């Protein structure tokens, strides 16, 4: 998938979610936003990690992504389609990602197995005890104050 | 900071080790400086650079 | 008798052969041809020799041991001389200036002296403010103590070797690397206590604003003015900074307990004063490893004392108790047959 | 002691420019307390005149007459008001002595020699000297006017005790 | 020999110790009269006509009185606008509360409890706590840049993509807590409050957050003011009565000559850095040597 | 090393186990401890007393709870809800002069004062103080002040009193008896020990 | 006595004797002039503590000793305290321009502006900071200007002495900007104005009725640009004192040139007292620079 | 010689220099100059001058008093320090005299 | 280290003995440079009529100073002195030396045997001992204080009783500072700067001792303000009330006073102090060189 | 930043190198990527760790 240079920042590391966002235009209908710069949305989301992961995403694309959020009648999740997860970048203007549809994540060669990372405010457990397996799942709650 | 590919690619010699205690607790427990435990077979010592 | 009891602590430095074991060839000692380096003088010429050593272990775990053997003589004098607080705090006085005054002709000091500037004390390394007194028969002297209730247990906490601080502060039973654990365990004081199932024995000397705890924290002595150069044997109980700061895996502490916990008493002064970074001597003390003081040999009474004495080999070992004279026996027979064994 | 001589001169030297007379000063512990003249940081005085406000606005007539109007925007006026306000205290020198002691035996314990009637050995913990000034406008002083005390420790807060020109030379003045 | 004013100064010695009182009669401070003052040779003049110390108890009287002519200007204001409401009053202040109660009751503490402060108002309380912020230095540019900032138009996606990122949910309020159990009534109290987000009322705790406990209190009554002079006034069950406080009546240079807040001037061991970390007090001590 | 000295053993779990050996005559001096004997580097009857202990019990700095009343205040109130009880004093002034009427007007209320701290520290006996029942530990940190925490103007302020007498130590760190034993001391020191 | 030994008590990687051997002939001041030390006593670090004072820095490196930076070997760097009047080589690090024939002071490190913190050694919890070696007349603005600041800063509110400081904390010196990080009011700050006080106010009373009129008989006589300069000063002076005209000065009325002679000899001896307030001591005279000004040679001791 | 040695410190810095002190005390009619001679520790000109008008500020007022109290005679100055040299902190012996010195015959430098 | 001086002129063989009578003197060289042409040998690179003397001080300060060794025939050996190690060097000032003096360098003004070439001069400077240096010292500065006013008689003679200067063996005639009635510019600066310090040392500690007395006031600060209130009572005597200093002074004002009485008080230490450079040693006889120790 | 001092010691290869403009101007106009000028004669290419 392509992406404009705007959104790539805290992607240089292989393995992020990447979910495509819609956007009601014509041309740029479709966008690929990661889960880093959906960051800037979330009430879940303290202060401080707020204004650090803000101050990365300083670029013309990245606003007009937040903007698109909050400018609709509907919710996110009628507007977010996720993809998956990335594991190679290609660094242009243009930068070239490759996202993981399903299956395992590594590299050519299988060498190195690429991590999921997802932020820590993000993350939450109901148990202390973990099984031999757990399954991941993205919750979106709504605060309808 | 220690290059540990070179510890699994380069031919060692062969000596009979004898730990004081268990192994895995003077790993544990930090007896020596540098340490590289894990578990499974990492390919770590194959992308050589 | 006032109102309350104080307990003593010392710290007494003995003169130990210690006896080292070690497997066939534990360590490799790497060396190389000396170099030469000239020094001219007007006179003489004189050249400094000088050879690198690297020293390899060439084992896995300890593969070289020691043992503490044999001692032949004490080098304090394991004495009762009070540790005089007003040359270790020169600044503090009085308010009114003729009770002060009294109280300096009551006790033995003299008059309060000015401490030292803060480059004064760059350039200088400390005070070594009191006097090598004249003839020093017996060695030289510590003995510092702490104002406790009297009520404390006396048969728990006077009887085997407890820590002198209220609570057993063992930092090794701390998990590590577990800071909040490590107040929870040594400060806080509604939960039980190791060694002793009460909350504490002293609640003048256990938790934080004791008058030991502001009194022997190091950080408490800096808050106020203090004397940098005198040594405090209740240092080690109570610098709680040091502790959390030696809250590591067990290994790591027995290193730390061989390389860097080690103290400096000089041994030519006749107090006990501390070295600065010296390379002459470390002494080693197993009792900062285990936060626990040892009991020695105390006695109410002179009749008691002298039934101590009249008796045979072991008497020092059992603890006589009349009604309100009482004795506690030492855990080592290290008064009965050191000195006569010499 | 040595804080009163130097105000002496320099109320002295500065008494054409205005005509301050100086009121050597000594507090002690039924003023403020040990734990507050320990810290206390300085003082602050201020000649208010007979009938009106102050010395340090104009003599008829001002901007600070009217009403506060409870606005937001300019609450009390403004910053000139601020400036008023700071403009009217002046700052007396400031000498505390924290430890215990007796005046008279003070004083004769320096070099100076106190004659006084009769044995008024007063004795306290704590003596700070501070020296106000005290104005007359023309060269002879009506007693109506009133003096502010303000002391000052670095949190900020501050106390205030207030007393008249009258006491304060009730007989020293009928003594000349 | 050109012999100096401090040898004269010091051998002319001191000629009596005066004592003197406060207006008050509160303090009690000393004064010295040294002759080789320069007090001595101007040759002032003196006299008090009784006029004139009238006009002085009359101006100090003033200057007591502008903090109580304050307070009655809140009671009358509260008495106002409970006058003018009709009696029927809202919940302002989040407490869940039950419906058979007796409430006539809490009426009738109410009442008790408005006389009871009255009876205990003092300079040390709430409106003044809270007029001193408002007097300061900077406090006009500060009001003012918030009105521009509260009253400025929405945004265009210009400012929104390209300009600087924009941006105090809680505020700083003072309390006067009145209780009729013990009539024991407490003057300056400090109280963090903000909004409740699942509803629309105030959520009053402490510095430290402990969620302020007296408003279950069958008993007290509270005072709540606010930096922006809102008034409040709550009985226990939440419900409360709102206004401004109303100086206006009183002049200005008063309100500046009694309570301004102060402003410091720099001495030693302090940062000509504004704003740093300073270190330490001064600490001039007499339990050290003086050094 | 570590000793203690001039301690007191409880009179009601006294007892003898050294019959055959001492007998002491019954004298207040050798029935209450003063002193301790130790031996030296040589074996030699050393003694230690409260009299040469004067280099540290008068210290100035021992006198200060200023730091410990910093250290005491830093760390407020207990933040265990399970003890809301213990820290509830309304210290206030009020004039005296219409006292003497108000006294019975004080009890035209029907609701009880809390319980003071130092009031707290008393109903505990001699060997459960220090078990972690007690709930006042936290406020006895010095045997010659009293550090509580409770409340003016709605805040719980931290407030250090001296003790003036040794009288207001509690009776778990000072009993009865041993005041008793004390007098008895003073009263053979004075040749009073056969009273008249 | 003349080379001195700190070991490090860390391990050291090849960055770290990397960055040690860009070192030598490095200045480092030590304070204890002991034979052997360990790394925590080596150069700045263990007394740097900001919110204290910039006057506590140059108090305190005024009095310790310096060396130079030579055979770094490992757990040893062997520096060698140098002598008086013989001829070493010294590399400045900090950025400051130097120039041939000049003379060098030792000042604490005042920060470049960009704030780069390039510690240029590294470990767990300690640097290696270094006093800037400085041309004299940059030390001697910076001794002025700080006593400027304390001066001034006397019972002034925070606005004023706000809109001055932030003038006054700028320097220039050859095409560069500096500033004084905690310029605070301390003791040792506070009795060298005392003594400037003092030396002023000799300066004052050990002038004769002719040097104190000599720039009004030039302020009748010439018009130079200085004089202008000069005369703008003190008329404001005399008009803020005196609303009257600042008057033609007078016939020297009693010479008896000894009386002069002695009173500008008092007047020299209270001035040269005040100027050594501000003026600190030669620790380097330079002999010549690199172009690159890296590093240079000077002759003098430390 | 034991009257006229004198320090302001416990003597326990290693490189103890020395410092010859002359004051100028105008209580006296004319002068009494108070000779000194005087350890240090600190070895730095300027620090050493003001740690000396810290222990000497009764000569200083004294000084500003003969000011003062004669303007015709002139006051020549109020001290002069010159340096000696050093030695170490075991090489006094208690009239105290040094076994080893390291000479260094320094300026006559006045201050006030 | 050595510096080597050579002539692009011809050299005359009568120059030669002239040049080799100073076999040892002092010379100055503006920059540590190994090999050297003559144009920057000695003082002639910085005479001319306006700047005089005071530039001569100023530009001594920074130049580095050196001495003749040997003489080979188109190249001298210039020798710089190092600290600590003694040389011989000549007396080339007027005044005969004596033992244990310390040797300053003055600029020869009065100077009028030198080494001469086409347009280039060798002049060298005066060793003169330190009290006498600080003597003519401020004997020429008071005479440049005193230049304005000649045109009265009195001052005519104290100036021609300040001319001729007291020494053993000497009497030198100091060259007049003001030519045609009009001053060289440097001593106009440098006696324009301390008539101005004069003037702000009195207008300035008059409120700086308010300032300062609000911390630990010692008697110092009250004998100094008592002296303070002589020099205003003495001041203005003969003038109407008093000067009536006010309290709430701009800043600025008191900035632009502080920094010009620091950065004028800057421009004096050429003149207040004195670069010791030999502490003589055991002369020769009839003292026309002598071995010294350079103390630099 | 690379060890110059193995530059140094590792014998070259002798190259004509003739580049266009004087060597300091190519030098200090910033042509090459890193650039490291020692004008005497640095004794660190002497230690070796």
């Amino acid at each position: 998938f392509f992406v404009p240079e705007g959104l790539v920042e805290f992607e240089a590391q292989p393995g992020a979610l990447l979910i495509r966002m819609e956007t009601g235009c014509d041309s740029p209908r479709h966008l690929y936003i990661s889960l880093y710069l959906l960051g800037i949305r979330a009430s879940n989301v303290s202060a401080s990690t707020r204004c650090l992961l803000e101050s990365v995403y300083t670029a013309s694309a990245a606003r007009a992504a937040l903007q698109w959020l909050d400018l609709g009648p509907h919710l996110l999740h009628r507007r977010l389609e996720t993809l998956g997860c990335v594991k190679t970048v290609s660094l242009g203007i243009t930068s070239l990602l490759t996202c993981v549809m399903r299956g395992y994540l590594y590299n050519t060669l299988k060498t190195e197995v690429f991590a999921l990372m997802i932020p820590k405010d993000m993350y939450l457990t109901w148990e202390e005890t973990r099984g031999r397996l757990q399954y991941v799942y993205l919750i979106i709650v709504y605060d309808y104050d | 900071m220690e290059n540990w590919s070179a510890l699994e690619l380069l031919p060692k010699v062969g000596i009979p080790t004898d730990f004081l205690t268990h192994v895995k607790t003077s790993a544990g427990e930090e007896m020596f400086e540098a340490l590289r435990i894990y578990y499974g077979d990492d390919p770590e010592r194959y992308n050589i650079h | 008798h006032p109102g309350f009891a104080l307990t003593a602590v010392r710290t007494d430095t003995f003169e130990v052969d210690m006896l080292l074991y070690s497997g066939k060839s534990c360590t490799s000692v790497i060396i190389n041809n000396p170099i030469v380096t000239k020094e001219e003088r007007d006179i003489s010429t004189t050249y400094h020799v000088t050879q690198n050593i690297n020293t390899v272990d060439m084992g896995l775990g300890y593969t070289s041991n020691t043992c503490v053997a044999y001692v032949n003589r004490v080098r304090t004098d394991m004495g009762v001389r009070v540790q005089d607080l007003f040359r270790v705090f020169p600044m503090n006085v009085y308010r009114h200036d003729e009770v002060d005054r009294w109280i300096r002709h009551a006790a033995g000091v003299e008059r309060p002296q000015l401490l030292d500037t803060e480059t004064i004390s760059m350039l200088t390394f400390g005070s070594m403010s009191e006097r090598n007194a004249a003839a020093t028969v017996h060695g030289q002297k510590a003995a510092c103590e702490l104002i406790l209730t009297p009520v404390t247990m006396d048969v728990n906490y006077f009887k085997i070797p407890n820590n002198p601080r209220g609570r057993a502060s063992c930092m090794l039973a701390v998990d590590p690397y577990d800071t909040e654990a490590a107040t929870k365990a040594i400060y806080d004081h509604r939960e039980a206590d190791a060694q002793t199932f009460a909350a504490t024995h002293n609640p003048w000397a256990s938790q934080a604003g004791c008058l030991s705890d502001v009194l022997y924290n190091t950080r408490h002595r800096e808050r106020l003015g203090y004397n940098s150069k005198f040594y405090s044997p209740c240092a080690q109980y109570f610098n709680t900074e040091e502790i959390i700061a030696a809250n590591k895996t067990l290994f790591k502490t027995i290193d730390e307990y061989l390389l860097r916990a080690k103290d400096c008493i000089r041994g030519d002064t006749d107090t006990q004063y501390v070295c600065v970074e010296g390379t002459e001597q470390l002494i080693e003390n197993p009792c900062r490893l285990t936060q626990e003081a040892l009991p020695i040999l105390s006695t109410t009474t002179l009749a008691l004392m002298e039934t101590k004495l009249k008796g045979g080999a072991g008497a020092f070992a059992t603890s006589e108790t009349h009604f309100g004279n009482y004795v506690v026996g030492e855990i080592i027979p290290l008064q009965q047959s050191m000195l006569f064994n010499s | 002691m040595e804080t009163h001589l130097y105000s002496d001169l320099a109320f002295e030297a500065r008494f054409a420019d205005d005509e301050q007379l100086p009121l050597h000063l000594v507090l002690d512990q039924e003023v403020l307390s040990n734990e507050e003249a320990e810290t206390l940081r300085y003082v602050y005085y201020r000649n208010v005149d007979s009938a009106g406000r102050s010395t340090g606005r104009a003599p008829g007539g001002d901007e600070d007459d009217a009403p506060a109007s409870d606005d937001a925007e300019d609450a009390v006026g403004g910053d000139r008001a601020f400036d008023r306000e700071r403009r009217t205290w002046q700052r007396a020198c400031f000498r505390v002595l924290p430890r215990p002691l007796e005046l008279l035996d003070y004083l004769r314990q320096s070099g100076l020699t106190v004659t006084l009637e009769k044995e008024q050995r007063v004795r306290m913990f704590y003596a700070v000297f501070t020296t106000l000034g005290l104005r007359c406008p023309d060269n002879r002083l009506s007693g109506a006017q009133t003096l502010h005390l303000r002391l000052v420790w670095p949190d900020g807060s501050y106390r205030d005790w207030e007393f008249l020109a009258r006491d304060l030379l009730r007989e020293e003045m009928e003594a000349n | 020999d050109e012999v100096a004013r401090t040898d004269e100064w010091k051998g002319a010695g001191v000629s009596r110790l005066r004592e003197v009182w406060d207006v008050q009669h509160r303090v009690r401070l000393r004064v010295l009269w040294y002759v080789n003052s320069f007090w001595r040779s101007r040759e002032l003049s003196y006299d008090d006509h009784e006029v004139e110390l009238y006009r002085a108890l009359d101006a100090y009287r003033a200057r007591i009185a502008v903090e109580y002519v304050l307070i009655r200007a809140v009671r009358d204001e509260i008495y106002a606008v409970l006058r003018r409401d009709g009696g029927a009053l809202p919940q302002r202040f989040a407490c869940h509360v039950s419906r058979n109660m007796s409430w006539r009751v809490v009426w009738e503490l109410c009442r008790h409890a408005l006389a009871l402060w009255m009876d205990w108002a003092d300079v040390r309380s709430c409106i003044i706590k809270a007029l001193t912020p408002r007097l300061s230095r900077g406090a006009a540019a500060a009001a003012q840049r918030a009105r521009r900032q509260r009253e400025r138009s929405a945004p265009k996606p210009q400012e929104l993509l390209f300009g600087p990122r924009n941006e105090p949910a809680e505020q700083t309020w003072y309390a006067d807590v009145v209780r009729c159990v013990r009539a024991q009534v407490d003057l300056g109290v400090e109280v963090r409050a903000a909004r409740c987000p699942r509803t629309g009322l105030w959520i009053v705790r402490d510095r430290r957050g402990r969620l302020r406990r007296w408003l279950s209190q069958p008993e007290v009554c509270v005072l709540y003011v606010t930096p922006d002079l809102d008034f409040y006034w709550v009985l226990p069950g939440g419900f409360a009565v709102s206004s401004r406080v109303t100086l206006h009546g009183l002049a200005q240079r008063a309100l500046r000559d009694r309570f301004q807040n102060f402003e410091a001037v720099l001495a030693r061991g302090m940062h000509v850095e504004a704003g740093r970390q300073e270190p330490e007090t001064p600490r001039v001590s007499g339990r050290r040597l003086p050094f | 090393f570590f000793f203690p000295v001039g301690l007191y053993l409880p009179e009601d779990r006294g007892y003898t186990t050294v019959e055959s050996k001492v007998k002491l005559n019954d004298t207040v001096r050798n029935a209450l401890p003063t002193t301790a004997y130790l031996l030296n580097r040589d074996r030699a009857v050393q003694k230690i007393d409260f009299v040469d202990a004067l280099k540290t019990l008068c210290h100035p700095v021992l006198h200060e709870p200023a730091p410990c009343l910093q250290t005491f205040t830093e760390r407020g109130p207990p933040s265990e809800p399970a003890m809301q009880r213990l820290l509830e004093c309304r210290f206030q002034q009020e004039p005296m002069g219409g006292a003497a009427r108000r006294i019975p007007h004080f009890y035209r209320v029907r609701r009880e004062v809390p319980r003071t701290v130092n009031e707290m520290k008393q109903d505990f006996v001699v060997t459960d103080f220090y078990k972690v029942g007690n709930i006042t530990l936290y406020t006895e940190l010095h045997p010659f002040f009293d550090f509580t925490h409770c409340q003016e103007n709605s805040e719980t302020v931290a407030l250090c009193t001296p003790r003036i007498v040794i009288g207001n130590l509690p009776d778990g760190l000072a009993p009865g008896p041993f005041h008793e034993l004390r007098t008895w001391e003073i009263m053979e020191h004075m040749r009073l020990r056969p009273p008249p | 006595e003349a080379n001195i030994f700190c070991t490090f008590d860390h391990k050291l990687s090849i960055a770290d004797v990397g960055k040690l051997t860009k070192l030598v002939a490095a200045v480092v001041p030590i304070p204890q002039r002991l034979h052997l030390i360990k790394h925590y006593q080596l150069g700045l670090h263990q007394f740097v503590d900001h919110t204290r004072g910039y006057v506590r820095l140059r108090g305190l490196l005024r009095n310790m000793t310096l060396t130079l930076m030579r055979r770094v070997e490992g757990n040893q760097i062997l520096l060698h305290v140098p002598t008086h009047g013989l001829l070493y080589t010294v590399l400045n690090t900090g950025p400051v321009t130097w120039e041939k024939g000049d003379a060098l002071c030792v000042l604490p490190p005042l920060f470049h502006g960009p704030l780069a913190r390039e510690n240029l050694l590294t470990l767990g919890q300690w640097e290696l900071v270094l006093p800037w070696i400085v041309p004299m007349p940059l030390a001697l603005e910076i001794n002025q200007r700080l006593l400027i600041m304390g001066l001034f800063s006397l019972d002034r509110s925070y606005e004023e002495v706000k809109a001055a400081v932030q003038q006054l904390q700028t320097i220039t010196f050859r095409d560069a900007t500096f500033t004084i990080p905690d310029p605070v009011i301390d003791q040792h700050l506070l009795i060298d104005m005392k003594t400037a006080c003092l030396s002023m106010s000799m300066v004052a009373n050990l002038a004769s009725e002719l040097t104190m009129t000599y720039v009004r008989k030039l302020a009748l006589e010439d018009s130079s640009m200085l004089l202008v300069k000069c005369q703008e000063l003190l008329m404001r002076l005399d008009r803020e004192r005196s609303v009257g005209e600042p008057r033609t000065p007078a016939r020297p009325q009693h010479v008896s040139p000894d009386d002069e002679i002695a009173r500008l000899s008092a007047l020299f001896v209270m001035l040269r007292q005040l100027d050594d307030l501000i003026r600190e001591q030669v620790v380097f005279t330079v002999c010549d620079v690199s172009p690159d000004n890296k590093s240079a040679t000077c002759i003098f001791k430390g | 010689p034991k009257d006229m040695y004198l320090t302001w410190e416990e003597t326990r810095g290693r490189l103890q220099y020395v410092y010859l002190i002359i004051v100028y005390d105008y209580d006296g009619p004319e002068t009494r100059p108070g000779i000194y001679v005087l350890t240090s520790s600190i070895a730095h000109w300027q620090t050493l001058v003001d740690v000396a008008r810290g222990k000497f500020a009764r000569e200083r007022c004294s000084f500003v008093n003969r000011r003062i109290t004669r303007p015709r005679q002139i006051p020549l100055c109020t001290g002069v320090i010159q340096k000696l040299g050093w030695c170490l902190a075991d090489d006094i012996h208690t009239v105290v005299r040094l076994d080893n010195f390291s000479v260094e015959l320094g300026d006559f430098r006045e201050f006030v």
